[PDB]
């Protein structure tokens, strides 16, 4: 058994250094120093037949070790399934790997988004969903780790490669964006993220308001790099909405996927104004007439009624609609994010309820003192 | 008999996973409080041992008590994962041993600890001189991997105790392969 790591010792500059004590590591049966150190030969960029051959020694040190965690069991073997590229031989032993070690850390949550990330080559929609939502039930309590979710954004965001209800990938990223705080990743593919992210979430209509977190901190970052008409285009979706250049600008740069959904992003602009010019105003003002949208939504006459019983159904506005003068009647609202000019414009007509009424507050409090006493 | 309440502290930190200490470090440690909670029974039946988890946040589920049955069963499933916090847990049993009932008993603590703690030498000097105001009397037995021929808790150790004070006293574990009643030997013998 020494002999076995003796040969496989000089595989080049600098590799001997670090195996020297890789074979006092099980010798002083520390076991701890020799995960790390043969993750960090894991880390390490490697072909790799050097975890492949050893895998065998891998398999038969967690035999009589019975006890570290099969997380670093599965680091080592994803470098290995890709040196054996073969993704059947390797879910036998997957499976193995799973049924061979049991502790109170879920070796299921880790072993089944193994198991679905070697299963894009099946290729996908048959049997996957199965055994992606096998995932956040096990991992549903305790999700401690919280650095598996991200392996369960993995097989769950190549089950949206079917297309797939676009408007689930983003929330589907709401499982990556919420997995990890840090990227830990080069930006540079994440700004290649966004670029599929936004198209995509747009796409998608199953979502009706996509603009509650579009502000969020960390995919904000991603947007000053990411290609800036892009991101002027989502501002109107975001705040807009029209901005009737920009809901075309999506479909200068990218042709593609937004044949369909053009008309479709053309309605949602449409809908997003009926919510806006009443919250952005005061109001009421509450009924409006159906110029104003034939001017704002520029739409014709005739379909202002599909327009504006479509957000009925939708739910950002109840209000009914008025035939006779064509003035169509605005009920409750749907606020949307917020602005910097909008907490300015709250102090102005948010405190101005509040200086108005207590100023003749005080009045109903000093005539009828008298009369309480 | 000596008269105190020995507080020993189990290591939860994510380092006792492995089997240097054979063998392995959760069975090494379980065989290590096999050995002073065996040992206070041959030296006093009135001194009371409980069970602290240093890593992650400090909680006991075990009361003070001389009977070490309970303590036993936590040994088990103790489920070693989470960051080693060392500062806090100086007063974890000092804090436990303010609630005693006795106060004849000296205050007397013993933690494990297995992992490399990020501390700096003025943050070790001031609970150190904060126990010399307190007295108690804390022995420190180093367990697991940590910096090399460990300075900062030996430090901790040394300028816990003075004139003379028997004290605390630190042992160094070699990293190599032992037993953990190998370990205890010379703990065990000199505190």
């Amino acid at each position: 058994v020494p002999g076995f790591l003796q040969q496989s010792q000089s595989s080049g500059p600098g590799q001997p250094a670090v195996w020297h004590r890789l074979e006092e590591l099980y010798t002083k049966k520390l076991w701890h120093q020799l995960t790390l150190q043969v993750l960090d030969f894991v880390q390490d960029p490697c072909f790799a037949q050097g975890d492949g051959l050893i895998k065998l020694y891998e398999n038969f040190i967690s035999e009589f070790e019975h006890r570290v965690n099969p997380l670093s069991l599965v680091e080592i073997i994803l470098h290995v399934v890709r040196q054996m590229t073969d993704p059947n031989v390797a879910l036998t032993f997957l499976e193995k790997t799973r049924e061979k070690v049991k502790s109170s850390d879920e070796a299921v949550i880790l072993c089944k988004t193994a198991i679905g990330a070697l299963k894009l080559n099946i290729g996908d929609l048959q049997v996957t969903k199965e055994t992606i939502e096998d995932v956040e039930e096990m991992l549903n309590n305790l999700p401690g780790v919280t650095s598996v979710h991200s392996r369960f954004y993995d097989l769950s965001s190549k089950y949206y490669q079917t297309i797939g209800n676009h408007a689930s990938y983003y929330k589907d990223a709401l499982r990556f964006l919420g997995c990890v705080d840090i990227k830990d990743l080069p930006v540079s593919e994440q700004q290649e993220r966004a670029f599929t992210l936004g198209l995509a979430g747009l796409l998608g209509e199953g979502v009706f308001n996509f603009g509650e977190l579009l502000m969020h901190p960390v995919l904000e970052s991603l947007r000053n790099t990411d290609r800036q008409w892009l991101i002027d285009t989502l501002y109107a979706f975001n705040s807009g909405n029209v901005e009737r250049f920009q809901t075309l600008k999506t479909a200068w740069g990218q042709q593609p996927d937004l044949a369909a959904n053009e008309a479709q992003l053309l309605r949602k602009i449409q809908l997003l104004c009926l919510m806006e010019m009443t919250f952005t105003r005061p109001a009421n003002h509450r009924q409006l007439t159906f110029e104003e949208i034939a001017k704002s939504a520029k739409i014709t006459v005739n379909e202002v009624e599909l327009l504006v019983m479509k957000a009925l159904s939708v739910g950002l506005v109840k209000g009914s609609i008025d035939e006779v003068d064509k003035r169509v009647h605005m009920t409750w609202v749907q606020p949307r994010v917020l602005d910097l000019q909008q907490i300015k414009g709250m102090k102005d007509r948010l405190e101005f309820w509040c200086t108005d009424v207590k100023s003749m507050e005080m009045l109903v409090e000093h005539q009828a003192h008298d009369i309480l006493t | 008999m000596v008269l105190e309440s020995t507080m020993v502290c189990v290591d939860n930190s994510e380092y006792m996973r492995n089997g240097d200490f054979l063998p392995t470090r959760l069975q090494a440690q379980q065989d290590a409080v096999n050995i002073v909670c065996h040992s206070k029974t041959r030296s006093n039946p009135e001194n009371n041992v409980g069970l602290i988890t240093l890593a992650n946040d400090c909680e006991v589920l075990t009361t003070l008590t001389p009977d070490t049955g309970r303590i036993l069963s936590k040994l088990h499933t103790v489920q070693p994962k989470g960051k080693i916090t060392f500062c806090t847990g100086i007063r974890v049993a000092h804090l436990a041993l303010k609630h005693r009932q006795g106060k004849n008993h000296k205050m007397r603590i013993i933690a494990f600890v297995g992992s490399p703690v990020e501390d700096n030498e003025k943050d070790l000097v001031k609970l150190a001189k904060r126990l010399k105001k307190e007295k108690v009397n804390v022995d420190i037995i180093n367990f697991g991997e940590e910096e090399v021929n460990t300075e900062k808790l030996t430090a901790f150790v040394n300028t816990l105790n003075g004139k003379d004070g028997t004290g605390s006293h630190l042992v160094t574990v070699p990293p190599g392969p032992s037993l953990a009643d190998a370990l205890i030997s010379s703990p065990i013998l000199a505190g």
